[PDB]
């Protein structure tokens, strides 16, 4: 049995994880009190991937919610699905990080990491065979980025063999809603390349463009974006919980998509995204899904695939389909456009099919893709960081916590070698 | 998504826009409060509680006419800051309102217009209402044209202007204000519909059966024609025309932009319901010398471009059959380089009725904008009256005292002599 | 036998609609091609001493 | 089986093809909501020619709708069949063209073609086998004349061997709805002759005289004229959709009509056109369709064919009818009035028979005629253009958008070459 | 209705391979009896007892009455008159209730005609085939149930008029290069029309040289 | 890629001289087999079997079709219609593993057809030559491995209409002495072009004389 211990960090982490647990309890058929009210039998076979077995048919999720202030998980607790969470998993702090990577990593996050590591050990010894962890956080924040980076660097050491994913919310290209977030993102993704073997980049403006142009939503709240984030977040582990003609675990998607130990930044996407007024007009076939998986508008990160080359592309499919119309379509993409695919890897596409679709949908598919066009995000963050570090625009909030200037210098250096390594394979 | 911004300048502008916005509230569902108990988005903005704010600016330098409307029935209809007033009027003087009074007002009016234009999705053009014989409409509007051409450019700028009447007039220095207004309207206005107050007096006496009309009886006809021009912007039709449509269908050359407006059924409630009037009746009524609303006869000139706007219960087959009688008639002469002649537009909505008005409720109507050579006679008469005044230097010290130069009249006489030569050379074989 | 009158007593008039929704009313009962009709004609059809 | 794309440009395109899709859905048994309610199995079989099958058993037309103004989009959605169209095929602009070919071809009609091309390519990559394209527009406007011709050019660049068709609305001889109509008709015809395989000239006063003379209607609507036009538009795709004894597609009709590459201007016609009160008394026999299909007043172009010579003739017949009195009548119409047929080709008439009539008729016949009397249209157009061009009438509205006088001269010379070439066969 | 007669003559050609007869005829027999040279292989087909279902039983349909119907110009199934040229070879395939003696008498009756002319170098002229099986009627057809039938396969030089008309038609069409741009543009060059005109002219004057007395 | 097959043709020209065969062709041998007059020496080359590298595993071409491929109008390297001129002298240079009988069978089948028109004074017409070596395969070349290749060189009357337009091209530029001042500027008589025009008219007259 392969079970997953979920982790949270910060306000972004808690708000995304709330909707993630809501949609995975919808998929497995769990009412908000914890019991099982489903109609099928396959929803109870592999429920121990994300849930523990309490007394009397009640299931508790395998999550730990972490924050440095208590005002964010109180909104989670008093939410619709806030009662299934075990109250001992809530680890809060007195004083917040204050949008400071230094405070969230060196001073406030290091006084709380012992308790969270104790809860993680509390949670991971119930695993008969643990597969790996999973974290959701944001890099522009203080306790999200700092606390998540410290948690990742601490639990990689003590659990070396396992698979650790991150559904990080990488910063904005156009309009940033944190002024200091160049510094936090620069110090954060320099941590992420050395510890995580799988990382997904989420761009809020990509989500905005999707819910306006594709979904035709006028006023979307953050729940309407967390639904989209968790749709492709829950579509990765779909082969661990349901059978299929061709399976894909986390390790199967890590081996087939990470050719070198640094290039593990993927850009996700969800295929059947229809507006409510245009849903009836659209047929549901595998060509209709594979047209939209590979489309540039569907991408959840704000980098364009026409500016680079697809290093490797993964594609996990859900529903009752035929292996024709997926195999010939994965051939058709490689044969149709070829300047966007690297020539030194002949077969660039990984394919898997599970036969249990998401609820309410006949067919669905998720995209996971490694492209060297992601370097224009790193170049933009690097130039916005060196436009501020040259004359030290906000350095006094970081040097008082014990951090030095060479930390920023080496974070910039590890950005530059990552950009060079992405360029040299293009 | 089909918005246009109306600008009213001067006493004539405000007193025409009042009738125009009465018609706009009446033929939509908008009460004088603004509540309603591609249709209404064009002329009315939306407030989420259900209110409607017109996209208009009322500009005048004396406060009387515009501060009257703040204490009237439509007080809650217009935005408080969209009514712009001043302290001193221009006093029938182009120089005052163009140099020393219009200098410190235009930085507010342009700010309000830009604030209006930032709430628009797709802007179609501007409608400017003013008068040539005044001091506000002659001076301040004229400066506003270039001031908004600088930062808007290629958008349409239609002009609705009260041309000076040939015989009657309400001032002495109105040749001066009519002459130097045209320095900037020629290089800045795209098209200038002209209406003469004497001709609307003649129509209200002749077509409709009233003697002694007030200004509101004239503004009612003017508002009906104005709403017939922009009817296709708001209401669905079989052949929709735009604000930019007749800026490319009525002016062959960039310096000659002066068509003539004409509304065909002008009939009272006592007389409307004793006869039929469908297509050939109103179409034959539009092309008559009696119903022309500028006191110049198209029999003198040559027709260059006619734009016929139909409204109400209208079938295009009868439209073609009515244009047959016009094209076959020999008393109507077109210029030789326009064998096409006409532009047509058919609208579903019938003209609305006005309680307190004078026009009857009829099922259908047609409004015509025709560019003709025959307005050159009015230009020649007005230039005659100007150089009758200018040789004796009468009423000149006020202009030169308010930040002008004596030679600016010379430039204006030169420019309109060139315009008269242009009107002569267009109409030759 | 019109299907839309635009000279009628009604008020809201739509000009893009057709007076007749099809030309003529003489439609055949059942649609069938010549080949299938004429190839289906194969499915249509003692002395005193022996 | 081979499937056909429909293009719509401006008010003419949108209204004419709205009536076209209404009568096609009538003939194929589709309701306003898009569901099949017909009875005959022949109605559903070749529905892939014009429609795409969606989920749940409903069919979406293969049409793209363009205009520079958003008013006619909401006008065509509010019609009786406005809900049948796909919402993503509504490609509209924010500001109009204003009867300007220059800004409909270079200024405003250029930046939006980069989405109509994407829509057409997207629909035609799901195309099983692309026969050709259809396009209805007007030559007297700024959208159909400018953007339509730009679309034809940019599709002929991409797909070279597919058949391009055009149902254009030529300007009327007497009533000109626009003063600047020759400035758009000339520059659209000059682009049509190098970019189309088939073009049908449809006039408006010819339709008025046809409707008053045959249907005995004193006041038809625009929908009646669009019905008459689309009856011929549906009358040329019968053999692609229904069985027949002598099939003919659009390519086969093009082969047997055009003798030279720059001769593809035809004048269409419909045979059965009688009043309601005189259609139960009249026996619809085979000679009675020929007798009025070849009448000089049964043409939708305002040119009298007795003043010219018939180069080639196409007659597409619909309904249950014998093959003896088809060919006998087509021979008899050639042997008697041989002065109206050119003698350097022996057969002028091409005969095709389909076995399914339009709804409401027992038998029917559609006419396509290639005549040397079509030079009476371009002679008038060139006369008006040269009367309006020596004075620079309305030229500053064209030259200020990115043009020059040499384009006008080279368009007028091309049309004069066309009229000089047509007179050689008479 | 045309395809019914085409099927009838095609069945009557291949009838001898399946049903017993007094004179069996193989498919390889027609090429050895109808063409004198490989350049002339265009004979005509004629079905004689083509008669409706209501007036087929007021007529005496003997062998003599049915054989001379094949030689009538109005009963032929190619619109060319045999009086234009002269017959080169004839192949008769009889059917049904037919005795061979009446076939011999009817064929000898044709030879006495002076309106029907044979070429000099074919003094024999005829080929006889007799089959026992009568022609089977179809339901909802047009022909009647007749007890005997014959189909004619006659090679004649009178078909040279048809080739002359077709060649005049091509010359009237190809003289000013009509429709050629949609022939050369798809995998062809210009000179194939001249080759076909070449061979067809060779065929016409071969036909004129064969019928020389 | 233009020049490599020309090199292959010239290697088949010298193929009969470097190795053995059945009928060997000397350089002075075709020096009299092709040129019939002291003035008409312009033969036309033709290399029939040429296919890409992917279309060799399926079909092998025999003698009776390659010889027919030598005489089809879409092979010869001068864009003139060869049906407009009667053939006068031909030479076929067979290569590779060719038996000699199917060459005479191919010759007979070429003889009986009417497309290939010959003059009356040349009843022999053809000269054949068979080697024992196939063409070599080159690195990076486009040609395929053919066991039996044939190089064809033949005189034709149809070359008369080839330079008959070159004469009109000289005529069009000699009507007003175009470009002659870079010619007569460098020591050439301005009349020298006339005593090449009369020579070319003589050449056209001799080509017409051997046409009848
Ligand atoms: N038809 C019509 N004309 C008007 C109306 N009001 C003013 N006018 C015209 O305007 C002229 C008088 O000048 P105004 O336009 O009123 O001048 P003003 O706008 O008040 O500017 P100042 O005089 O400087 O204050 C008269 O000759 C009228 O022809 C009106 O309500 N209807
Ligand atoms: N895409 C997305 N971004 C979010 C959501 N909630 C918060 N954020 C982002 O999170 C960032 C701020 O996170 P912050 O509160 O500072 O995290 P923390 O202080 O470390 O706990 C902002 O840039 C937001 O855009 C969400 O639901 N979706
Ligand atoms: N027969 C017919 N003619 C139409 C229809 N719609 C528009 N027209 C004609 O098209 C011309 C105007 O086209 P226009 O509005 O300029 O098209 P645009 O390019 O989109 O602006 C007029 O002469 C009308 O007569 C229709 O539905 N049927
Ligand atoms: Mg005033």
């Amino acid at each position: 049995m392969r079970e997953i211990v979920h982790l949270q960090a910060g306000q972004c982490g808690n708000q995304i994880g709330a909707k993630f647990w809501e949609v995975i309890s919808d998929e497995h058929g769990i009412d908000p009190t914890g019991t099982y009210h489903g109609d099928s039998d396959l929803q109870l076979e592999r429920i121990n991937v994300y849930y523990n077995e309490a007394t009397g048919g009640k299931y508790v999720p395998r999550a730990v919610l972490v924050d440095l202030e208590p005002g964010t998980m109180d909104s989670v607790r008093s939410g619709p699905f806030g009662q299934i969470f075990r109250p001992d998993n809530f680890v809060f702090g007195q004083s917040g990080a204050g949008n400071n990577w230094a405070k969230g990593h060196y001073t406030e996050g290091a006084e709380l990491v012992d308790s969270v590591l104790d809860v993680v050990r509390k949670e991971a010894e119930s695993c008969d065979c643990l597969q790996g962890f999973q974290l959701t956080h944001s890099l522009g924040g203080g306790t999200g980025s700092g606390m998540g980076t410290l948690l990742i660097s601490k639990i990689r050491e003590e659990y070396p063999d396992r698979i650790m994913n991150t559904f990080s919310v990488v910063p904005s290209p156009k309009v940033s809603d944190t002024v200091v977030e160049p510094y936090n993102a620069t110090l954060s993704v320099h941590q992420l390349v050395e510890n995580t073997d799988e990382t997904y980049c989420i761009d809020n403006e990509a989500l905005y463009d999707i819910c306006f142009r594709t979904l035709k939503l006028t006023t979307p709240t953050y729940g309407d974006l967390n639904h989209l984030v968790s749709a492709t977040m829950s579509g990765v582990t779909t082969c661990l919980r349901f059978p299929g003609q061709l399976n894909a675990d986390l390790r199967k998607l890590a081996v087939n998509m990470v050719p070198f130990p640094r290039l593990h930044f993927f850009m996700p996407g969800f295929a059947p995204l229809t507006s409510r007024g245009s849903q009836q007009y659209r047929a549901l076939t595998v060509p209709e899904l594979t047209q939209q998986m590979f489309d540039a508008k569907n991408m959840m990160a704000a980098c364009d695939p026409r500016h680079g080359r697809y290093l490797t592309v993964a594609a996990v499919f859900r529903g009752r389909m035929s292996m024709k119309e997926v195999d010939e379509q994965m051939l058709n993409v490689q044969n149709k456009n070829s300047s966007y695919f690297v020539e030194w890897i002949p077969n660039n596409v990984k394919t898997a099919v599970c036969d249990i679709p998401p609820r309410g949908l006949k067919m669905s598919a998720t995209f996971i893709g490694n492209s060297t066009a992601i370097q224009e995000l790193f170049k933009r963050i690097s130039e916005q960081f060196t436009a501020m570090f040259r004359r030290k625009a906000f350095l006094h909030w970081y040097t008082g916590e014990g951090m030095d200037e060479m930390e920023f210098t080496e974070a910039e250096s590890n950005m530059n070698d990552l950009v060079s390594e992405y360029q040299q394979y293009q | 998504m089909r918005e246009c911004i109306s600008i009213h300048v001067g006493q004539a502008g405000v007193q025409i826009g009042n009738a125009c916005w009465e018609l706009y509230c009446l033929e939509h569902g908008i009460q004088p409060d603004g509540q309603m108990p591609d249709s209404f988005n064009t002329f009315f903005s939306e407030t989420g509680a259900g209110k409607h704010v017109p996209r208009a600016v009322f500009v005048d330098l004396e406060p009387t006419v515009v501060d009257e409307v703040r204490t009237g029935t439509y007080r809650q209809l217009f935005h408080p800051e969209q009514l712009i007033t001043g302290k001193e009027d221009a006093a029938n003087n182009y120089a005052r309102g163009h140099y020393t009074i219009g200098k410190e007002i235009v930085d507010l009016v342009l700010d309000r217009i830009r604030k209006l234009a930032d709430l628009c999705t797709g802007l179609q053009g501007f409608l400017i209402f003013h008068s040539f014989g005044g001091g506000t409409g002659s001076g301040f509007a004229s400066l506003l044209m270039e001031r908004l051409s600088v930062d808007y450019g290629k958008k349409s700028k239609l002009e609705f202007a009260i041309y000076p009447a040939p015989q009657v007039s309400t001032a002495v220095v109105e040749p001066y204000n009519s002459i130097l207004t045209t320095h900037t309207t020629l290089e800045h206005s795209d098209c200038a519909f002209m209406v003469d107050n004497e001709a609307i007096y003649d129509i209200c006496r002749r077509n409709l059966d009233i003697e002694r009309p007030t200004y509101t009886n004239l503004n009612r006809l003017i508002g009906q024609i104005v709403s017939s021009i922009t009817a296709s912007l708001r209401f669905d039709g079989a052949l929709n025309v735009d604000l930019t449509e007749f800026q490319t269908n009525l002016v062959p050359y960039p310096r000659i932009h002066f068509p003539l407006a004409t509304y065909a059924p002008v009939i009272s409630a006592e007389k409307a319901y004793h006869e039929q009037l469908s297509v050939a009746e109103i179409t034959n009524a539009c092309f008559e010398p009696a119903n022309q609303m500028v006191k110049c006869d198209p029999r003198h000139g040559k027709y260059m471009a006619c734009c016929m706007l139909y409204r109400g219960d209208v079938v295009p087959k009868d439209v073609n059959a009515a244009i047959a009688t016009i094209k076959t008639k020999r008393t109507i002469q077109f210029v030789d380089w326009c064998p096409t002649g006409f532009k047509v537009g058919i609208n579903y909505q019938p003209p609305t009725v006005v309680p307190g008005g004078d026009l009857a409720k009829v099922q259908r109507a047609v409004c015509m904008l025709s560019n003709t050579t025959a307005i050159a006679e009015a230009w020649a008469r007005l230039d005659h009256k100007l150089d009758l005044m200018y040789a004796k230097r009468a009423f000149v010290h006020w202009y030169v005292g308010e930040g002008m130069e004596e030679g600016e009249f010379s430039e204006a006489r030169e420019d309109l002599a060139a315009l008269e030569k242009d009107y002569e050379e267009v109409g030759v074989d | 036998p019109k299907d839309y009158d635009i000279e009628g007593p009604e008020e809201v008039k739509k000009l893009c609609n057709s007076t007749y929704r099809r030309l003529g009313t003489s439609e055949p009962p059942v649609w069938i091609s010549e080949t299938r009709e004429k190839m289906a004609q194969v499915c249509l059809n003692k002395a005193l001493l022996n």
